[PDB]
């Protein structure tokens, strides 16, 4: 059930994320999901080094200019658009790296939803985000935020430690949960991909039905 | 196996009668290989009619 | 909970029978779902309401 | 994938299927979401267990999926999962009067009082217990009131808690009466109160120095009834120098998100919203 | 052909395991036909299969 | 299917119904079984021993008698007053420095002390333990724990105490000759079967 | 480690209105059992001053210098003493780590740093962490102010430990960013064991060097006359049950002197003409002296008096007196009104045996009145009959919930009397064994009178999660 | 060899073709004209077409006799690999952490696992913790065991097909709708059992509250932390409430056998996971109806197995005994001449 | 599911010629009836002197919202959207839309404006449409109205007047608005007053309830989050009967439940490709 | 070879001489991790013995 | 597996064996026999 547009910009499995530019002429920018792999801190350093090696542009330097401009405010600029039918390009309003994908079950529930999970660290100098994507079977939001509070207690401790050690600096949240649609339990498969003659470890989701959610802030 | 089963009471003595007066008194169904073992073992009693 | 009066009053079709075990053994050992074993003679089939 | 079949080990009499055919377009939850199911997981009686917690059932029935019963013809019940958006017709057995604007949320069936507890299908070990469909203000009042039962009653004897919750269990909403029987203090209640404590401490710390003194300024200025209520609620323990616009903007943003993560414990996302109620208050045509 | 294995069916684990068991069984047991047996009905049943 | 491993057969009724069909070496790893040999799907020999059995025998659930103690409190005191006679023992606190002189003051009464259930479990042969003439079959519930009913403050309570040694296993269930056969095994394990 | 930080900060908080110090404690297997610590509900404390016997009551004096005087309806000064003694007990912070651990290695693996004079080995099996408060009334602290400490179990049973202030501070008084991270960084000064008063229980106290109590400049003195007044207070608090026992003993001797000893039969056991009774009388004397020897707080009359002290016994005594003071029934209430209705008694017993010199103290017994006669017949709590009234080598004492009395020699002959608590005041009888009613926590329902689920049971065998 | 001797209990599924025989005009078949149902999909349309069948069995008794005929494929391996008891009770750790790390190192399981909350057991049908290995040359595997007494006479007990718990627990032979006599028959030891006129044959297995009753009873395995997906083959013998529930009349008992008493086991994993709602296969059990189990060919020394494999016709069913060694002779000769005629 | 609407008064040709410019825009209506008179249509029936803007937001949140489709003789083809399928709208909001945002619906703030809806009026009636603004500007201007109302109780001072004058301005992409005060002539509107009162009193109830409930909670199994919670409370403080607490907690919850038109801004659209002049945009109706 | 290795169920049954399974049918298709695990690795057993 | 003794006595008792004696697998004290599963010597040499 395709609902398409045209988006002024090789795999079909990409999530166009519309991030807001601090510069005033574009007012926004369409970054794909793989370039949060370079800002994530849960990821392996080798895959981060590979994506830093392949994708240096002037717009990548402006991307690091305008995402690290305002820290702990990235959820005010985070905005998804759905999946790619073909790559100017189009996007409907699934390729995932191996370490940014995680599951807290035996992933043996038949119908399972997907969920973008981000977290905000504070125990270092300022802020290190960690990008996740959570394939889970829970449908209701409160039970999901209970198991997220159960699985991410150290980030809550870091949140309250930032609120007690830097009183002039105000945080906003500890992260974002947001659904995107569902894949079944059988087409999820550890897999392989080579882009521009490079080895990168990818796990794929095949039968996706796109159905978005909202960026629900939680603690 | 034949004499252990009780006969039914919805009895139709017109249907399922062979030529030369033999009345059918049951059906014995199995797979390919068990039936061909029965045929290769008990071939003397088989009357293909 | 059934209408056994309809079983005892309505006109019936006859059958040749062959039970598996004895009939009273088929009564006391619950082979069917609904049974109405009364000994002697019961006049319960007459109060037509 | 859309129609869910089921079966019983019993057969179905004309009395039982006559009890059941009146329940066309009635809501029945499913724990599993599979194509063919058994009737020993249909409904809710697989999950009911008294002296375990009404709040555990409130957190558990919240997690099941929902279906609508129709087209019964003999060993086929045909639950039908509603698609996201089309107009459906439902039927409620939970005795609450409805309204064209009020949305709906599902609650486990509390006891109503008459010691009827109607189960409408009685088998050898399994009755059929049915989820209540109730309007949104009663759902919010139920959630906030059993959270009051949880949060208020820590470190107290049974006597003053008995005298409080004997009058606090009653909700008189639209000429009815209600009772919240099992508010028992579970680990689920402890993590709910822990999130409530964290959110209350955050909105107590990172709110402004001028929002704390707003009602004090209205006390010094104005006189109303709820102002007298605020003075009796706060007065027992009793020129702006600092101005900062953008810090107040970020402060209200943080106050908003922490109020939202306090409010999430009682406010469920809606499951049905009506377009018409039947005037004898039996069925309704609602969109979800 | 001893089990339903039409060519569009994709096998699970235990099906392939008993297929391999039967591979070794019918490779060892019936490797050379006419050097072991000179029986009429065995070579007839084997050629029928 | 079911098959036993490691059973010890009685020796006083010992019999060999094969003599010419097989002949073995007299080393006691062969004159006392400890493992079994079975058949696979294909007809092949394979070994089942205690080495694979530590995936079940070494579990924390095997060593908890609290469900056994709860069900022994549930099905609690015995039936007959004829079996109230063998079931009295006391766990009190006596100052032992006084007891070192009070030992002759204990025997100055002339009333007999009844034997407890563990003493009642060793006056049976290995083939009479499994009959209805035996009394203590309602107590032998676990190979790691001894059970009894003993009056503390004059009420019969159930109590489980672990047999910390395997020697505390009753002789109807682990007899003397089986123990000496285990010693012959443990001497053959250290290459000492001729003793010095 | 965790609850020490919280209670230390909370005692920084509440120092303005209640002036106590943070006395952090840990305990071990030398005090409470693993089955007893796995299911431990909540700990309690209330410290006794040198001249005043509590804190929650009035500062100078009290009303508790009046005796109960063997009243019937008001058991011990009514029920105001119940809420008064409940008001003086405070709830303390609490945690149990139910797994084997080395304290120095546990605090080293956690955030803290130990700086001891020497690294001795404390091998303990399970650690329960709690903080109590010794109260400084002024800046001055008294060396005879003792600190009591309860351990409350989910059934309602409790043990009682208490200890002075000389053994808590025998050395640590004679040796004189955020808050949490500097507390983690500097940490614990040292560790020493503290004993109770009766040298029974060895538990350990933890002295943290980042305690704010070091910055308050507390003064201290331990005089001899204050320690002697604390010795007399402890003498009374130990002598309460024992003077009740002596009141029972001279009650039995006086009621034997009164009627001479030609005492009737009050229990249902047969007798034979031929058997001599000089032997059973000498056995009665020897066994009463033996019961005088092995007297203990865990006995029949004390556990019979324990549910007497609460408010429910006062309400049931009022309604039972109103029911037993009721006139002859009239036909007007018999014909149309609600009709009226004490099935079988709930006693306690001490059974003493002369030939084996073993008394058995805590016994429950359901008594009954035999229908054929006016005699008493005892039965077990399960339902079997009690055959100790056959044995000529034994004796048995009894006590009613009416607090009547029966001392029964072999043959069912009972020396009847009543208990005497005229010679005892109120405050010791309350604060020794006041029956405590449970407060709401995890695992229990909101309204009273409900079926209870299983306990929370913070477990040492299961994964605790 | 320690001071106890295990009896092992395993299950063994099969692929079997059974023939059937029914009398003439036994069950009338009632069919109808089919109905079509249009459904609107995105581009194309599916036309659901149904047809109903009613079947009135017109015999008094059972009119159709079937017989298990010919085994061809053995689905499991008939192996010896031990039931992974660490995965079925994932909660229970030892108290001391070092002895638990040392036991998990000396065993195979790498860590204690945390079992999920009950809502995930509602949404997902179960846990299924054990991961399938890379070797599947034998098939799926299961073998569990019961700790017994090492004196236990096999001659009365392990040669003939018998109950592995010691007491006869077949409620066909007891008075129907009588819970007290059933509990007196299968639990009381002041009177002997029915199979052999002795008390028991393994007193750590029969008493309500033994280790077998706290390791296998599904009424009593819920208190300690257990997993509802691993299929215990002894659970058909120790589930006491499931056994006393079948204390009925023999015709409703045989209808329970031919209708209800068929388990399902999932057929794509190498560990026997409990299938939920079998709609593609069904595992019928005669060894739950008869409440016994059959002895498999086991020896103790190699050379006695060699003299079994050296013999021919009529060799797997004898039962020889050396001095301390033994061989239990199987009663069903399926190891001898099922794969021999292949 | 198509709706109709008829006008009782005489409707001219200029009024239709200026109304049919609004051929595809949102028009919320109070009840989902199949035929509704035009007095209920729109938002003119709600505005008055004393009540302000937060009342309009609260009644518009629970009100259903539909789409205008076509015009006829004297019947108006309103059309309620369905969840999931996509439609076209117009832009009555004053901000240029872009791709893929999330539109909100808030009541328009130009009450008595300079545009005056083209004099599309009848006798004592006027049509008015709500703004359709993307979400960051929506909850931004919600915060702006809120802290504009907070400063309103002591405004005699002059630096707070310049602070309010700063708050009255706004920034976006090529967008400057001037959103007027809630205060007019030394008094406040009652719904704005009760909104700021509700949030200030739930803040005060938190500030004097957390110091009770950290102790009433922390006697269970303590956490590092709990000692850091009391650390936060104690730094806040050092920076300086059942019957009362049951009312405190009840008033806490019911007064935080009066901010539900502020704390949750519920998305109603998802933007698709936009038009030149940025007045029209296909979009997906959500919720 | 190593001179200890058992022969009673290894050397007299059809078997692979490398020691392990190496059958390549019992593994899942197109899963090289489980392939190189079950041919080479030694934290697990073969499907044969 | 093919026929492989280790002492000549087992080869002699298999060369004196009439029919099917090649199928067995007998073990002495440390001296063994691998028995064939394909009866190859009997078949191919009985065909001569």
């Amino acid at each position: 059930q395709a609902l398409t547009a045209r988006f002024f910009v090789a795999q079909p499995g990409a999530l166009l994320i519309r991030m807001e530019t601090g510069c005033d002429s574009p007012r926004h920018l369409y970054i794909s999901l793989y370039l949060l792999g370079i800002r994530a801190s849960n990821v392996s350093a080798s895959t981060r080094c590979l994506l830093e090696s392949v994708y240096t542009a002037s717009a990548a330097r402006a991307a690091l200019q305008w995402l690290d401009l305002g820290p702990h405010l990235l959820h005010r600029r985070l905005e998804t658009l759905g999946c790619v039918k073909t790559v100017l390009l189009t996007c409907v309003m699934l390729m995932i790296p191996k370490d940014m994908y995680l599951t807290w079950e035996e992933t043996r529930g038949r119908l399972q939803y997907v969920y973008l999970i981000i977290v905000y660290d504070y125990d270092g100098p300022e802020t290190r985000p960690g990008i996740y994507v959570l394939t889970s079977s829970i449908a209701h939001w409160q039970t999901l935020v209970d198991v997220a509070r159960g699985k991410f207690a150290r980030e809550r401790c870091s949140f309250v430690n930032r609120r007690i050690t830097r009183p002039r600096q105000i945080p906003l949240c500890t992260g974002v949960i947001q659904k995107l649609g569902w894949c079944l339990a059988d087409d999820i498969h550890t897999s392989f991909l080579v882009h521009k003659e490079l080895k990168l470890s990818v796990v794929r989701l095949d039968n996706f039905s796109v159905e978005l959610g909202d960026f629900r802030e939680f603690v | 196996l034949a004499e252990a089963a009780t006969d039914s009471i919805l009895d139709n003595p017109t249907t399922y009668t062979t030529s030369s007066g033999a009345k059918i008194s049951g059906v014995m169904v199995s797979t390919a290989n068990v039936m061909q073992i029965i045929m290769s073992l008990l071939s003397s009693h088989i009357t293909k009619e | 909970m059934e209408n056994w009066s309809a079983l005892e009053l309505l006109p019936k079709v006859g059958i040749p029978t062959d039970f598996l075990t004895h009939v009273k053994t088929s009564a006391g050992e619950e082979m069917f779902e609904a049974l109405r074993i009364y000994y002697g003679d019961d006049p319960e089939r007459y109060n037509i309401h | 994938e859309a129609n869910i079949f089921c079966t019983f080990d019993h057969k179905l009499s004309i009395a039982d299927v006559g009890k059941l055919t009146k329940l066309v377009a009635a809501v029945v939850p499913i724990p599993q979401r599979l194509h063919l199911i058994k009737h020993y997981q249909l409904g809710l009686h697989q999950f009911v267990d008294h002296t375990r917690g009404y709040v555990r059932l409130r957190g558990l029935l919240r997690n099941m999926t929902l279906t609508l019963m129709r087209r019964v013809e003999g060993n086929q019940i045909l639950l039908h999962v509603p698609t996201h958006g089309l107009l459906y017709t439902v039927l409620n057995t939970g005795p609450v009067t409805w309204e064209k604007g009020d949305a709906l949320c599902v609650l486990p069936p509390l006891f109503h009082g008459p010691l009827a507890r109607e189960n409408l299908l009685t088998l050898g070990q399994w009755e059929l217990v049915l989820p209540w469909i109730v309007p949104m203000p009663l759902a919010l009042e139920i959630n906030q009131r059993l959270l009051i039962m949880g949060l208020f009653s820590l470190d107290r004897s049974y006597e003053e808690v008995k005298a409080a919750v004997q009058q606090l269990q009653t909700i008189t909403f639209r000429d009815a009466t209600f009772t919240i029987p099992d508010p028992v203090i579970d680990q689920h209640l402890l993590i709910d109160m822990k999130t409530a404590c964290l959110s209350m401490s955050m909105v107590a710390n990172l709110a402004s120095e001028l929002t704390m003194t707003y009602v004090r300024k209205l006390a010094l200025e104005d006189s109303s009834m709820l102002l007298v209520k605020c003075q009796e609620l706060l007065m027992r323990l009793d020129r702006p120098q600092h101005v900062s616009p953008d810090d107040e903007i970020a402060r209200l943003s943080a106050l908003f998100v922490m109020l939202r993560q306090l409010d999430d414990l009682i406010r469920e996302q809606v499951v049905f919203t009506v377009c018409d109620v039947s005037p004898d208050n039996k069925s309704a045509t609602c969109i979800f | 052909v001893e089990n339903a294995t039409l060519a569009r069916q994709a096998l699970n684990r235990i099906q392939r395991s008993n297929i391999l068991q039967s591979f070794k069984a019918k490779m060892l047991a019936t490797l050379f036909l006419l050097n072991r047996t000179r029986d009429r009905d065995y070579v007839l049943k084997f050629l029928t299969r | 299917f079911f098959f036993p491993v490691g059973l010890y057969l009685p020796e006083d009724r010992g019999y060999t119904t094969v003599e010419s069909k097989v002949k073995l070496n007299d080393t006691v790893r062969n004159a006392l079984p400890t493992t079994a040999y079975l058949l696979n799907r294909d007809r092949a020999v394979q070994k089942i021993d205690f080495v694979d059995a530590l995936k079940t025998l070494c579990h924390p659930v095997l060593h908890e008698p609290a469900p056994c103690l709860q069900t022994f409190t549930e099905r609690g005191p015995p039936s007959e007053p004829a079996m109230q006679r063998l079931l009295e023992c006391r766990f009190q606190q006596e100052p032992m420095g006084g007891a070192a002189r009070r030992i002759p003051h204990f025997y100055r009464v002339r009333r007999e002390v009844p034997r407890t259930v563990n003493e009642m479990k060793q006056d049976f042969v290995v083939t009479d333990f499994y009959k209805v003439g035996n009394i203590t079959l309602y107590t032998e519930l676990h190979p790691f724990f001894d059970f009894t009913h003993c009056q503390e403050n004059s009420e019969t309570v159930a109590l489980c105490t672990p047999r910390i040694v395997i020697g505390n296993l009753p002789d109807g269930l682990a007899p003397g000759p089986f123990h000496e056969l285990r010693t012959w095994e443990i001497m053959e394990h250290m290459r000492l079967r001729p003793p010095p | 480690m965790e609850t020490h930080l919280y209670s230390d900060l909370a005692f920084e908080a509440r120092f303005a209105d209640d002036e106590q110090l943070p006395l952090h404690l840990v305990l071990d297997q030398e005090v409470l059992s693993n089955e007893e610590a796995e299911t431990l509900r909540y700990v309690y404390y209330r410290n006794v001053d040198s001249a005043g016997r509590s804190t929650g009551r009035a500062p100078g004096g009290d009303e508790d210098d009046a005796p109960a005087s063997d009243d019937a309806e008001d058991a011990v000064g009514g029920d105001r003493a119940f809420d008064r003694e409940r008001r003086t007990w405070q709830r303390a912070c609490f945690r149990v780590l139910p797994r084997p651990l080395e304290l120095l290695d546990y605090l080293r693996q956690s955030g803290l740093t130990v700086t001891l004079e020497k690294e001795q080995r404390v091998r303990m099996f399970y650690a329960v962490f709690t903080t109590l408060g010794l109260r400084c009334p002024d800046n001055r602290l008294s060396g005879a102010q003792t600190l009591h400490l309860r351990l409350v179990w989910p059934d309602g049973s409790y043990r009682d430990w208490e200890f002075l202030a000389r053994d808590l501070l025998r050395e640590e008084m004679e040796a004189n960013v955020a808050r949490t991270d500097e507390w983690k960084g500097a940490g614990v000064s040292r560790l020493r064991e503290v004993w109770d008063v009766q040298h029974r229980v060895r538990l350990r106290v933890l002295w943290y060097v980042n305690s704010f109590w070091r910055s308050r400049e507390l003064s201290y003195d331990d005089h001899e006359v204050e320690l002697y007044r604390a010795l007399d207070a402890y003498r009374a608090r130990i002598a309460v049950e024992y003077v009740l026992i002596r009141a029972v003993r001279d009650e039995i001797y006086a009621v034997l002197r009164r009627d001479g000893g030609a005492l009737p039969q009050r229990f249902a056991c047969h007798v034979s003409r031929n058997m001599s009774w000089r032997v059973v009388w000498e056995l009665c004397r020897h066994a009463l002296a033996l019961w005088m020897d092995w007297a203990d707080v865990r006995s029949c009359i004390i556990k019979a008096l324990t549910p007497r002290l609460s408010r429910g016994a006062a309400a049931a005594a009022q309604r039972a007196r109103r029911q037993r003071e009721r006139s002859a029934p009239k036909p007007q209430e018999l014909l149309f009104g609600p009709r009226n209705e004490p099935a079988e008694q709930t006693w306690y017993a001490d059974v003493v045996r002369c030939v084996r010199a073993q008394v058995d103290l805590g016994v429950e017994v359901r008594a009954a009145r035999c229908p054929r006669t006016g005699l008493w017949i005892v039965r077990d709590r399960r339902g079997r009959l009690r055959r100790w009234l056959s044995q000529p080598e034994v004796c048995v004492l009894y006590v009613t919930p009416d607090l009547d009395f029966y001392w029964v020699l072999p043959g069912g002959f009972a020396v009847s009397s009543r208990v005497t608590l005229h010679g005892l005041a109120q405050r010791a009888l309350r604060d020794r064994f006041q029956n405590f009613e449970a407060v709401l926590a995890r695992g229990m329902h909101v309204e009273a009178g409900r079926q209870e689920p299983e306990t929370p049971r913070v477990s040492g065998r299961r994964l605790p999660f | 060899h320690p001071g106890f001797a295990l009896t092992a209990v395993r299950t063994d599924t099969f692929e079997v073709d059974m023939l059937l025989y029914s009398g003439k005009s036994c069950t009338s078949v009632i069919i109808n004209n089919p109905i079509v149902t249009k459904e609107e999909r995105d581009i194309s349309t599916t036309y659901h077409v149904t047809q109903n069948i009613n079947t009135v069995d017109m015999g008094l008794g059972y009119t159709s006799n079937t017989c298990v005929a010919y085994v061809n494929r053995v689905r499991t391996d008939m192996g010896v690999r031990v039931q992974d008891l660490f995965r079925v009770f994932p909660m229970n750790v030892y108290r001391h952490d070092e002895v638990d790390r040392w036991i998990r190192h000396a065993a195979g399981v790498e860590r204690p696992q945390l079992l999920d909350t009950e809502t995930i057991s509602m949404l997902t049908f179960g846990s299924m913790s054990e991961r399938n290995a890379a070797a599947t040359v034998h098939g799926q595997k299961a073998a569990c065991e019961l700790i017994l007494t090492p004196v236990t006479m096999d001659v009365n007990y392990f040669k003939i097909p018998n109950n592995p718990r010691g007491r006869a627990s077949c409620m066909l032979a007891v008075d129907p709708y009588d819970t007290e006599a059933a509990t007196k028959a299968i639990y009381d030891h002041r009177e002997a059992d029915a199979q052999t006129f002795a008390a028991t044959h393994n007193p750590w297995a029969s008493q309500a509250g033994c280790l077998s009753d706290v390791l296998y009873n599904t009424r009593h395995r819920e208190r300690l932390g257990y997993n509802s997906k691993f299929y215990s083959p002894c659970a058909q013998y120790f589930n006491t409430e499931e056994i006393i529930a079948a204390n009925k009349t023999l015709f409703k008992t045989i209808d329970e056998y031919l209708l209800r008493a068929k388990d399902c086991i999932r057929g794509d994993t190498d560990t026997q996971y409990v299938c939920v709602e079998g709609t593609e296969q069904l595992i019928e059990n005669p060894c739950r109806l008869t409440q016994e189990a059959l002895p498999i060919l086991s020896t103790t020394t190699l050379a006695l197995m060699e003299t079994k494999l050296k013999g021919g016709a009529g060799a797997f069913a004898t039962s020889e005994t050396h001095f301390g060694n033994y061989v239990v002779g199987e009663i069903i000769p399926l190891q001898q001449s099922m794969l021999f005629n292949s």
